[PDB]
């Protein structure tokens, strides 16, 4: 089964296994082998597995992780993935004194919404980005990975699980506990990410619920009806919060050029309806100019 | 707005016509299987409707367990006293594709009266997943039917739960059902619950989106309607009971029309 694999070293673990960088000992691909232990007296296959294989086997792009194969046996599930060299947020620690160039923010992005913009496309939601799930090689590529958060949606989309997207990448639609979200929880993340990569630094990086909407409040003004309608009449919304002004982006980001601001600020929306798509966004004038510059690692 | 995905409504569409090809049973299967007949595999669809029902699960999870049974069949010939273990784990994996909180285990194994053990459930899991090459991502009746609904103006209620209730009914007969696709049957099942509660019929909009128009609907329209007719007669009634209720608008006590005047 793995006689092919020869391990090389631990590259993370997770809920249900380890992931370890591993080499084809006959063909030399370098790949990463994600083991999922089957749980054959109690639960099976854990869906958090079904669904990450199900849809992977579906989403072929170059911005997308690809699953290479699902190896069986009685007991365990091997993933193989490509083997790409490490992921944005290390990469963005590793950049934290030297900066992180924009051209290569503005490649990243673009093609972070090229991988997204497909998996909408294919009725697939991610509902996990973050820096830590996206991975770049030496060549200037970055892909989406890490799928087990995610879920093929219908149209129009129904109540999905609530518990989903780490908090300080988690849409205001989510945080406010409303009935129903769709694409652009994840365009969200992207907007947050693409802050970060400009900054090297989260954010919003909130100690809770309630204090996650306040950092999103205060830096992009206390929503009303006028710039979100249906706001106030969302559950969890109290109209005891503060009434905070929206900052300028040239103090959030001051980096930022005035179409990287206006790009962000689309991006970040807060009526999930108003909210850029990734579709969209691929056509703004941010990325008139984008090249595929490679990363100084 | 964002929930109708506006700009990706289309590209959606259009990659369900060509995954619902791919997650398509044969046809023909049955002829192919010794043990197994049209009648016995109605029966089992039949009570997944029934498990359905029990534990609340969405009727995308039942469209789905179909799916997987039918291609499992098209693949592997099963001895009837193993067809329910099928059936077990398919709606096991469709509850852990598509459900927020999927019944555990245990759960299956109650339902089928201790027949099975659960190591034997686990193991037809495994054994399901390696068939369907681990593609559960089928596309449903549902997914097209909640899309047709969007062409509605203004939406009806009736309508709404009238074309579900028709769509689960194709599920239980293999004749004729297999040799339509799901949004074929879903556009048959649309049509006919407009006409049957409005007096409209598939809307042009519709006509423009799939390609599809009331003749080249007519085939499965003609089997939809007769099936809806003979449906207080059927052996199986699990799916009329289920639309009697008022989560459903009692569709399935609505008489239906005696002809369909194309
Ligand atoms: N299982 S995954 O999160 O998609 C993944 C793929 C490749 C690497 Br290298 C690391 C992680
Ligand atoms: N039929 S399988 O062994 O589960 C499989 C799943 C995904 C890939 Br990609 C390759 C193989």
């Amino acid at each position: 089964s793995m006689e092919n694999f020869q391990k090389v070293e631990k590259i993370g673990e997770g809920t249900y296994g380890v992931v370890y960088k591993a080499r084809n000992k006959l063909t030399g691909e370098v790949v990463a082998l994600k083991k999922i232990r089957l749980d054959t007296e109690t639960e099976g296959v854990p869906s958090t597995a079904i669904r990450e294989i199900s849809l992977l086997k579906e989403l072929n792009h170059p911005n997308i992780v690809k699953l290479l194969d699902v190896i069986h046996t009685e007991n365990k599930l091997y993933l193989v993935f490509e083997f790409l060299h490490q992921d944005l947020k290390k990469f963005m620690d590793a950049s934290a004194l030297t900066g992180i160039p924009l051209p290569l923010i503005k490649s990243y992005l673009f093609q972070l919404l090229q991988g997204l913009a497909f998996c909408h496309s294919h009725r697939v939601l991610h509902r996990d980005l973050k820096p830590q799930n996206l991975l770049i090689n030496t060549e200037g590529a970055i892909k989406l990975a890490d799928f087990g958060l995610a879920r093929a949606f219908g149209v129009p989309v129904r109540t999905y699980t609530h518990e989903v997207v780490t908090l300080w990448y988690r849409a205001p639609e989510i945080l406010l506990g409303c009935k129903y979200y769709s694409t652009a929880v994840d365009i969200w993340s992207l907007g947050c990410i693409f802050a970060e990569m400009v900054t090297r630094r989260a954010l919003f990086p909130g100690d809770s619920e309630i204090d996650q909407l306040f950092r999103i409040f205060r830096t992009l003004g206390t929503p009303d009806e006028v710039v979100w309608p249906g706001v106030t009449s969302m559950p969890d919304y109290k109209p005891s919060f503060p009434k905070w002004a929206r900052q300028d982006f040239s103090k959030v980001v001051p980096p930022l050029d005035e179409d990287g601001r206006s790009l962000l600020s689309q991006m970040l929306h807060y009526d999930p309806n108003k909210r850029i798509s990734a579709k969209a966004a691929l056509a703004h004038p941010f990325f008139q100019d984008v090249t595929k510059p490679v990363p100084h690692l | 707005g964002v929930n109708e995905v506006p700009d990706y409504h289309e590209d959606i569409h259009t990659y369900l016509r060509e995954m619902e090809v791919k997650c398509k049973p044969k046809v023909g299967y049955m002829k192919k299987q010794p043990d197994i007949t049209n009648s016995m595999r109605a029966i089992l669809v039949d009570w997944l409707v029934e498990v359905g029902e029990e534990y609340k699960l969405q009727n995308e999870t039942l469209h789905l367990a179909v799916n997987y049974i039918d291609r499992f069949l098209s693949s592997m010939s099963v001895l009837r006293g193993k067809l329910q273990l099928v059936g077990t784990a398919a709606m096991l994996l469709a509850s852990k594709f598509e459900e927020i909180y999927p019944p555990e285990v245990a759960e299956f194994v109650y339902i089928t009266d201790d027949t099975y053990t659960k190591k034997q459930v686990l193991r037809m899991e495994h054994l399901v997943l390696k068939v369907l090459a681990f593609d559960l991502a089928a596309p449903t009746i549902n997914q097209f039917l909640t899309q047709y609904f969007l062409h509605q103006q203004p939406a009806n209620c009736k309508v709404e739960s009238l074309a579900m209730f028709l769509g689960e009914l194709s599920l239980i007969d293999a004749d004729p059902y297999l040799k339509y696709l799901p949004s074929v049957i879903a556009a048959a099942a649309f049509h006919l619950a407009l006409y049957t509660v409005t007096g409209q019929s598939w809307p042009e909009s519709l006509v423009q989106k799939t390609g599809y128009t009331l003749e080249t609907l007519k085939p499965c329209l003609l089997d939809l309607h007769q099936t809806y007719l003979r449906a207080p007669q059927h052996a199986q009634q699990s799916i009329r009971e289920k639309y009697k209720n008022s989560k459903y608008h009692g569709v399935s006590l609505l008489n239906p029309p005696e002809t369909l005047n194309v």
